[PDB]
């Protein structure tokens, strides 16, 4: 389809966590989503939050309909469960790497289904729980998903990083290794 | 800013939906997709004007929904209602987002001037994604030996890209990485001199 720009509402519901998601993307970047627990719209940038509004109830109503469709389709398909498609994993810095200069490590997990994941950052073999963030499960046009995990850090000659990823399509946990150079 | 209503019909089952607005020139094309796991079942396409069953499991809904004049008119009205409305807002704001590229130049390895090396132009934290990166040697553009990763999405409304040049630096060679982007009044240049 020919277009200058693509604006997409994407949503899913599933039996496992996370059980639901409602989001809007513009040219493949997530602009906002509805937090289904808090029942409120969350904007990706303060730029959008100040200029735009969205009634979160619109998202909540569509989720409920999607859930009914799930229930209907579990039966009609004779409980058809999809194959687990394993993710490709890449690790890369946000900024050019300079020892002593704050940066962000990005772990990108791509082309996987279902949207069920375990992700852990490791520094010198030990789990990091501070300075971490993550995107939503982002949709792909092939109906698989991708996701970003983030870690703020100060590059050094001493430290070593791994992005540890678990998914049902993998035989074992996958580690992607990163070092400052 | 608005949305529209989706129509109603260890182990894991999933249902997915898409409401897609394709903006091209001043037109809007709208697609609504119903998906079980990774399988599209039923689709509305404003260019068709009605629902189409993509798979046999979507056939009952496609047929029933197409018999409801009210459901169709709600969907056919989407391009000029939801798509145009949200687009006008994104035109006024999202499409005005301009973030300037930072440009860093460094050799892949440091050292002698005997043999091959890679000169890396690392361009970071820009939006939108359309960008032009060029290598120059002594004032002349290099077309061969240019190795680029393609556009890299950071997922935080910024892009980066790395364009590297295969080089064999001789003392007093001047290398320039030239960057052009809509956020820039004039091109950014970073110079690296062989020494
Ligand atoms: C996440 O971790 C728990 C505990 O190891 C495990 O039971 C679950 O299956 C994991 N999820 C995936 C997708 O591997």
């Amino acid at each position: 389809i020919k277009a200058d720009h693509v604006s997409t509402y994407a949503m899913f519901v599933q039996t496992h966590r996370p059980t639901g998601e409602f989001m809007f993307e513009f040219d493949e970047d997530e602009q906002f989503y509805v937090d289904l627990d808090k029942k409120e719209t969350v904007w990706h940038l303060e730029e959008f939050g100040r200029a735009f509004s969205f009634e979160a109830q619109g998202g909540l109503a569509n989720i409920a309909i999607l859930n009914n469709n799930l229930n209907t389709l579990i039966q009609r398909s004779n409980h058809t469960q999809a194959a687990n498609d394993p993710p490709e994993v890449t690790v890369f810095p946000k900024e050019p790497v300079e020892l002593g200069q704050p940066n962000t490590l990005i772990c990108h997990i791509d082309r996987f289904f279902p949207p069920v994941l375990n992700v852990t950052w490791l520094c010198n073999g030990e789990p990091v729980t501070e300075g971490v963030a993550e995107s939503l499960f982002l949709p792909r046009t092939d109906y698989s998903f991708h996701k970003f995990h983030y870690l703020t850090f100060v590059p050094s000659a001493e430290d070593v990083y791994d992005c540890r990823v678990e998914h049902w399509g993998l035989d074992q946990p996958l580690l992607k290794h990163w070092e400052a150079q | 800013k608005v949305t529209v209503a989706f129509n109603q019909f260890p182990e894991n089952y999933l249902f997915q939906g898409r409401q897609e607005c394709y903006a091209f020139n001043g037109t809007q094309r709208f697609l609504e997709r119903y998906i079980y796991n990774r399988e599209e079942l039923v689709r509305f396409d404003s260019d068709v004007g009605e629902f189409r069953a993509v798979t046999e499991l979507g056939r009952p809904e496609a047929e029933y929904w197409n018999s409801q004049k009210d459901i169709l008119e709600e969907k056919r009205a989407v391009p000029d209602r939801m798509c145009r409305h949200n687009y006008e807002l994104d035109e006024a704001v999202t499409l005005q987002r301009r973030v300037q590229p930072k440009v860093n130049v460094s050799p892949s390895k440091k050292g002698p001037l005997q043999h091959h090396n890679l000169l890396v132009c690392h361009v970071t934290d820009f939006y939108p994604g359309s960008i032009q990166v060029r290598w120059f040697l002594n004032g002349q553009e290099e077309t061969a030996g240019v190795v680029s990763t393609n556009l890299i999405r950071n997922g935080d409304w910024t892009f980066q890209i790395l364009v590297m040049l295969e080089m064999t630096p001789q003392q007093g060679d001047v290398y320039i990485c030239q960057v052009e982007h809509t956020s820039l009044d004039s091109p950014v240049t970073v110079e690296w001199k062989a020494q």
